[PDB]
DNA sequence: GTATTGACTTAAAGTCTAACCTATAGGATACTTACAGAGGGACACGGCGAAT
RNA sequence: AGCGA
DNA sequence: ATTCGCCGTGTCCCTCTCGCTCCTATAGGTTAGACTTTAAGTCAATAC
């Protein structure tokens, strides 16, 4: 038998309890509807209320229980329409079970949201309910990144848009074309060709590609002793010149702390002014440029 | 300055399929003009390496403990024997024996 | 004249590109890449000691 | 050489408005069961027969 | 996927 | 019919190395974009 397809099991599952009709369905809905005003109204007389006859107590709770079968019942019922209804969809979405259960979550929002004075069958408005949640979280559980509802419903009228003028033009339209065919620029069409790129899979045959995959950013293996001699480099230059130079040029271009202080901050803490330390400033990046301190730094770009 | 630092740091010489323990041997390089590995004729029957386009890959030990190593273990005059049957590997063979 | 040019096979690494998921160097001359010291050259080592 | 003041331009924020993405809800005729479309050694789950 | 030892 | 001893069949992990070349409607968040302010950097002259 090998009996391991949860697909066959839940079919076999909801085949047990039998379908219903119009006026049952009337009957369904007025039962949950007042087994919820029931619940609400028990509620409100439990807070600050009134001490519910036991009697009334014991009958309304019988409500309330039985409007919850009823909403079940009506859930068992319509299981085969989400079935029935999920089977066009499948080809392009997840395990089928996934589509079948947004599809019951859509029944229970109906089945909370139906109105039976209307006299309509329940079928439509379920089914209504039924695709919108099947297609809107098919569109959040699509693919490995998220692509939100509009701008996917405008990639699938390109799709459907190309798809059809491949049909019948029998080449593959331009981004001009389909931009003047959608009303929208050719660079937003781009744009949507370019969202529209799925992930490749890391695993594949060939081998897989995660073999060649140069990490390009990665460790240099060269740069980081290049910067470590090259910062030896720059406090022995700096020890060179005067110590009061040094401790300036370190404060303004951030040495000792990766703080880059500014003028203000380094004449409070020096007790002079901005303009003094700018002259000062000035004068030793002057000494800097001249060759002799420069001819070991020189190389380091 | 190549020259300088190339003398006297032995290098590791592997031919893969590395059947037996004597695949890989240390030798001390040195500078040969052209492309091509030259490898002394003796350790030909240790490799199983006949040169009709056979490739081998030259590796680097690095600590001083591998140098040592590379030194003294696996140096190609210290492995003349077969780990087998301590017949003579770098006996003269070939044309060498017609000679 | 055989098509087996040592131009085309010689090959040398001493710091070059790495791979993604393990960070073992790349493979292949057209990367730099090193060569695998596979499993029978480990025993190789392991019998030298 | 070292430390100042008074324009004169400049990058870095701060803010106001805004404008443009983005997440969420709903759509009320009827609409009721997925799909299918090597070989070898070894062990464990199970045929065939004598005994009580 | 193809190829050399 | 259960026990114990045989056979028999079905389902599963493992086998050289190295290289090369569908739509609508709301409400809220985000960023973006430009106008405005301010600390900031510069230049010219100067006195000691
Ligand atoms: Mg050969």
């Amino acid at each position: 038998t090998a009996s391991a397809d949860s697909v066959r099991a839940y079919l076999k599952q909801i085949g047990k309890v039998a379908l219903l009709n119009a006026e049952e369905e009337v009957e369904l809905a007025k039962r949950i509807e007042a087994g919820l005003y029931a619940t609400q109204l028990m509620t409100e007389l439990s807070e600050r209320g009134e001490k519910l006859p036991a009697a009334q107590r014991r009958d309304m709770m019988w409500i309330c229980r039985d409007g919850d079968r009823a909403k079940n019942h009506l859930l068992e019922a319509n299981l085969r329409l989400v079935v029935s209804l999920a089977k066009r969809y499948t080809g392009r979405g997840m395990a089928f079970l996934d589509l079948i259960q947004e599809g019951n979550l859509g029944l229970i929002r109906a089945v909370e949201k139906f109105d039976y004075t209307k006299g309509y069958k329940f079928s439509t408005y379920a089914t209504w309910w039924i695709r919108q949640a099947i297609t809107r979280a098919m569109a959040d559980q699509a693919r490995t990144i998220r692509i939100p509802v509009h701008m996917v419903e405008v990639i699938n009228k390109l799709g459907r848009i190309q798809r059809e003028l491949l049909q019948d033009l029998g080449r593959e339209p331009t981004p001009e074309e389909l931009a003047k065919e959608m009303d929208i620029t050719p660079e937003k069409v781009l744009e949507i060709q370019q969202y529209a790129r799925e992930p490749i899979s890391l695993d594949q045959t060939i081998s897989q590609l995660g073999d060649f995959i140069e990490d390009s950013e990665a460790v240099v293996a060269v740069d980081a002793v290049s910067f470590t001699l090259l910062q030896d480099q720059l406090q022995s230059v700096l020890d060179t010149l005067s110590e009061r130079e040094a401790g300036v040029v370190r404060l303004r271009f951030g040495l000792t702390d990766g703080q880059p202080r500014t003028l203000d901050e380094i004449g409070q803490v020096y007790g002079v002014t901005r303009e003094r330390i700018r002259q000062i400033e000035s004068k030793t990046m002057s000494k800097l440029r001249h060759p002799s301190r420069s001819q070991v730094l020189r190389d380091y770009l | 300055v190549l020259e300088e630092v190339i003398a006297e740091h032995p290098v590791l010489l592997n031919r893969a399929p590395t059947l037996h323990r004597l695949g890989i041997q240390a030798f001390e390089p040195m500078l040969v003009e052209g492309k091509a590995i030259q490898l002394h004729p003796l350790v030909c029957e240790a490799f199983n390496a006949d040169f009709d386009g056979d490739q081998m890959a030259v590796h680097l030990p690095l600590s001083a403990e591998a140098q040592a190593e590379a030194r003294i273990l696996m140096l190609s005059s210290n492995n003349i024997l077969s780990p087998a049957s301590g017949r003579p590997l770098a006996m003269p063979r070939l044309d060498m024996v017609t000679g | 004249k055989l098509h087996h040019l040592v131009d085309d096979k010689i090959h040398a690494r001493s710091t070059g590109p790495y791979s993604m998921i393990t960070q073992q160097p790349l493979g292949g001359k057209a990367q730099f890449g090193g060569q695998r010291f596979g499993e029978m050259e480990c025993w190789a080592m392991q019998a030298y000691g």
